[PDB]
RNA sequence: GAUCGGGCAGCAAUGCAGAUCAAAAGGAAAACUUCAAACUGGACUGAGGGGCCUAAGGGCGAUUUUGUCAAAAUGGCUUCUA
RNA sequence: AUUUUUGGUAAGCAGAACUGGCGAUGAGGGAUGAACCUAACGUUGAGAUAAGGCGCCCAAAUGCACGCUCAUCAGAUACCAC
RNA sequence: UAAGUCAGAAUCCAUGCUGGAAAGCAAUGUCUAAGUGUGAUGAUAAACGAAAAAAAAUAAAAAUUAAGUUCGAAAGGUAGAGCGGGGAAGAGCGAAAAAGCUUGACCUUAACUGCUAAUCGUAAUUCCAAAUUAUCAUCUACGUAAAUCUUUUGUAGACGACUU
């Protein structure tokens, strides 16, 4: 089969951790959500759950693996947002695409 | 969407002929509310409340190492429940198909899946 | 060539402002970077000419430093409203506004309607 | 930044700016290809930039010239050094970043077809007061003896001529399909959509 | 970030000068007396700032110091009508690395506060003046018979037209910002 | 009603239109400062394991529900990577 | 080291005064570096900062407005490199 | 001289010349036993439309201020249908890194119709494509071309290397 039918996740990029020239907090990743541009728009995702998927050797019959987290806060005035994961993201992850999902809908 | 249970879960029917989503407990959180609305003139919900969907679970005990499967009695009970549900559905789905059938594309629109377009902006979207 | 100028009494589009997407008129040129702005839907503003776009509507009736009121009248008599409303610009703009308000079903419809426009053209006769 | 491969047409682009942008894009995962490098612009007298590139030709490793710096005279590489300069290129991460960028002069085969893109902020017209001085890269690489300028021109012309073919066909047929869109059966559906908020 | 009411909605477009009146009196403070009150017009960004400007000038002009007097009041002045363009003259003294200078300057603006703000930016850029150094001697809203500067008189005509020769592309909101787009903009 | 000019007129003498200031009589409103009342979305945290206490309202510093988990699964070790 | 100081043409020289500091001291900023700027250190998470920054290397504005500048030797700032 | 133009150096860059293990590229000779052999497990700084070909000009125009576009987009099934999609051979064209475009046996699929979806129990990657390639195991083929050492030359040589 050609593709997956419906993908409901927004594409995010992993920019790096939250850092100063000589110092970095690896607790807080930075993401840029696709077509997300200003702080206003980023806010919209505030509680949202985000996934990090990667592949590897068979673990419980699945060749993939996951790390789950949430976007918490606007970082700087273009579209950039801190994410926290369960396990602080591995650093090679930096080049890569993460899945923003719309799961957190509340009243 | 049919009605909201006391447990808080949402009561749900993909018309099982059109969607394939037969009759469902769902969480408010896990869904997006569309402004497209179908009237259920056939509202039957009084039939169905939380206790309606139970299930019977195998015994996972410290002497079996939480290694569990269901007995024959259980296969049966669950089969029966399933047939029962199959029945109860048509009750609800039936006025539904009707109501839905009268809205031009609504059958297809229900049959279809919701994907994002690359160019989309879920944060400013109007549904 | 140079047909469209920034002049006392020009019809201008406010872009990049609190006022974006709104027409206005120009009563005075303050320095070379800023003009004085008015209209029915906008307070009397000073704006950097940078934020503004010339609309090719020149109202020769307008007078230097015209009071808000008299301007609004002259503007009304000119039909900035009707005239601009016919413009390819405003037509497109409104079309956008239309696309803005559409629900899941609206899209879906448009898609099936889009497929039909494609697969049906063979109807010669 | 998310499109699978961006291809930039460097023409009328300013070196350093196009540079920084492509650099960032690169760092963040965008795989780029830049084209028509020979067409990039630099602010200053062609003279001044020749003085500068000369000044660079002048630097070298003393005891052994064939170790370290190689002074590259093609526009492609001029740009490349430019970008490598703006990445942490000794870092494994920086390396990846680099590997993402490919650069050419003129518009080579795989890239005839794919849509060429522009970085708006990087345009000479956008960036530089009209009456201030500038150079095209290929002029510099001329002064420094990159021989292919003439060839590239010829080659470009060739490809321009293929363009006119594509386009013209594309226009003719695409008018014919717009005309038959105005016929009765479809005129109906057109109206349906317009009302639908075309 | 405290706005004076007569400043623009966009803080960007103008400096935070406001025009103040400050008035005070010799400290002894004798009751039934008819005190000499010293009053002055200062341009500052604060009440505090204004007080400073006040006292500086006052101790230069007269015997008084602060321990020797009391501040009666500080009252911001406002411009009449923000509907018209006016030509303002300003008379300055400022301090350049060599010496001190008296300048006369003109600006076409909607506010005397605007006249001043523009004056400061100009004086920084063209003259490398330091705000603290600048002393505004007298300020007049100019009658047309009285306007002397060429870049001022330059703008009097109704026939005034600027083509907009070059339009540098500037998206409307940030929501529209793209680094790289699929086609080239235009100027005009 | 009075001034003015970066108007149209008018050959001039003069008029039409402005803009600024503005009498008594009326209308209708914006920006700033201060001080208040109230709505909705997030992130981090849950130290302690009582029946005592009262301003009679409560306080004393997280509870509830549900899902998954037998397989090296989880935690760790050696080596390596960023 | 700031300020004040004597001999000396002068010195990253030789001497003195008050307060610090460096030695005995790490952290962020001055790319870099004992005595500068912020700031004084138990293990750890959040938030908002100082000094300094926000085109890329680099977290953060190719922000929004002003004035001035074209260098066939531009310019790019405390202690600092004349 | 500010735009704009000529002349113009033992200078600069080229031309010529020597290197050229640039972990660059091309053309060509022969060979690669047996199959467009299969199986299992894997890795690739990044698959889920990660969609998209005018050329040129920014003091142009009769006229259009933003890819702020356009196209695609239905069930990760089955049975029919068949708008439409993809393409053997051979014959055409195509060279800047020949990437492919045409025709075409045939292969396939959308509306519409019937079954099939539910008990994957209110979430836990939606594990499937494409281009590459590693390892282990195996079935068929037990062959073909060439090189090197043990020789040879002295146009070369410390030894390797090199000409023959
Ligand atoms: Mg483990
Ligand atoms: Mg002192
Ligand atoms: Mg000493
Ligand atoms: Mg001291
Ligand atoms: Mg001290
Ligand atoms: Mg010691
Ligand atoms: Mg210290
Ligand atoms: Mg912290
Ligand atoms: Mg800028
Ligand atoms: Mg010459
Ligand atoms: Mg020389």
């Amino acid at each position: 089969s050609p593709v997956a039918p419906t993908r409901l996740w927004v594409k995010a990029a992993f920019t790096g951790f939250r850092r100063s020239k000589h110092t970095q907090n690896s607790n807080q990743a930075l993401l840029k959500l696709q077509n997300v541009n200003t702080k206003e728009d980023v806010a919209f995702y505030q509680g949202k759950r985000v996934v990090y998927i990667y592949k590897g050797q068979k673990k419980n019959g699945s060749n993939y693996r996951t790390i789950w987290g949430r976007i918490g806060k606007a970082h700087g005035n273009n579209g950039v947002a801190v994410a926290r994961f369960a396990h602080n993201l591995p650093p090679q992850a930096i080049g890569s695409v993460l899945r923003v999902m719309l799961y957190p809908n509340r009243a | 969407f049919l009605k909201q249970l006391k447990s808080g879960l949402l009561l749900v029917t993909g018309p099982y002929k059109v969607n394939g989503v037969p009759l469902k407990r769902v969480n408010q959180a896990y869904t997006l509310s569309t402004s497209t609305k179908v009237d259920l003139t056939g509202v039957n919900t009084a039939k169905f409340e939380d206790d309606y969907f139970g299930r019977e679970k195998a015994r996972k005990n410290h002497k079996n190492l939480f290694k569990a499967e269901l007995t024959e009695e259980q296969k049966k009970k669950e089969t029966e429940r399933k047939n029962a549900r199959k029945q109860d559905q048509q009750a609800v789905d039936t006025p539904l198909l009707a109501a839905v059938k009268k809205v031009e594309f609504l059958k297809n629109y229900l049959a279809s899946k919701f994907t994002l377009n690359n160019n989309d902006r879920p944060h400013e979207m109007k549904f | 060539v140079f047909n469209k100028f920034v002049q006392v009494g020009r019809v201008v589009y406010i872009n990049y402002g609190a006022d974006k997407g709104k027409l206005a008129v120009i009563v005075n040129i303050i320095n070379q970077n800023r003009i004085l702005i008015d209209g029915e839907h906008i307070v009397r503003q000073v704006i950097p000419i940078r934020r503004v776009h010339l609309t090719k509507f020149q109202i020769d009736n307008v007078e230097l430093n015209q009071r808000t009121v008299l301007l609004k009248k002259k503007i009304a008599k000119f039909d900035l409203t009707k005239k601009y409303a016919e413009t390819s610009f405003a037509k497109k703009q409104a079309i956008k506004t239309k696309r803005a308000n559409l629900g899941d079903f609206d899209r879906f419809r448009v898609m099936v309607l889009k497929k039909k426009l494609a697969r049906t053209s063979a109807k010669s006769k | 930044m998310f499109d699978k491969l961006v291809v930039i047409d460097a023409k009328g682009h300013l070196l350093g700016r196009l540079a920084s942008y492509v650099a960032k894009e690169l760092l963040s995962g965008q795989r780029i290809v830049v084209v028509r490098t020979e067409a990039i612009n630099i602010s200053g007298s062609l003279f001044r930039n020749r003085v500068k590139f000369s000044e660079f030709l002048n630097k070298w490793m003393n005891h052994n010239p064939r170790r370290g710096v190689q002074h590259f005279r093609a526009p492609s590489r001029i740009f490349w050094r430019a970008v490598r300069g703006m990445l942490p290129h000794k870092t494994p991460k920086g390396a990846a970043a680099l590997e993402r960028l490919k650069i050419f002069e003129g518009i080579p085969t795989p890239y005839d077809r794919v849509k060429k893109q522009v970085v708006v902020d990087a345009l000479k017209v956008q960036r530089l007061r009209n009456s201030r001085p500038v150079c095209k890269l290929g002029d510099l690489s001329a002064s420094v003896g990159w021989g292919k300028q003439t060839l590239i021109e010829k080659l470009e012309e060739k490809r321009r001529a293929r363009a006119k073919t594509y386009h013209d066909k594309k226009v003719k047929q695409a008018d014919a399909r717009k005309k038959e869109l105005a016929a009765p059966a479809l005129k109906a559906i057109k109206d349906k959509l317009a009302q639908f908020g075309y | 970030v405290r706005k004076a009411a007569q400043e623009p909605k966009d803080d960007t477009l103008q400096m935070k000068v406001r025009q103040y009146v400050v008035s005070a009196a010799r400290l002894p403070i004798e009751q039934g007396t008819k005190p000499e009150i010293l009053q002055m017009r200062v341009f500052a960004r604060d009440e505090v700032h204004a007080k400073t400007k006040f006292w500086y000038n006052m101790r230069k002009l007269n015997k008084i110091k602060r321990s020797q007097g009391r501040i009666l009041s500080v009252n911001e002045i406002y411009e009449k009508s923000l509907n018209t363009v006016k030509t303002y003259g300003i008379v300055l003294k400022y301090q350049s690395r060599t010496a001190i200078h008296n300048m006369y300057k003109e600006y076409r603006d909607v506010s005397l506060n605007g006249a001043v703000s523009q004056l400061i930016q100009d004086m920084a850029g063209n003259h490398r003046a330091q705000p603290d150094t600048i002393q505004i001697i007298r300020t007049a809203t100019l009658e047309p018979k009285d306007i002397k500067r060429p870049a001022t008189l330059a703008m009097r005509n109704a026939a005034l037209k600027f083509p907009i020769v070059k339009t540098i592309h500037r998206p409307s909101e940030k929501k529209y910002r793209t680094v790289y787009k699929a086609t080239r903009p235009t100027t005009f």
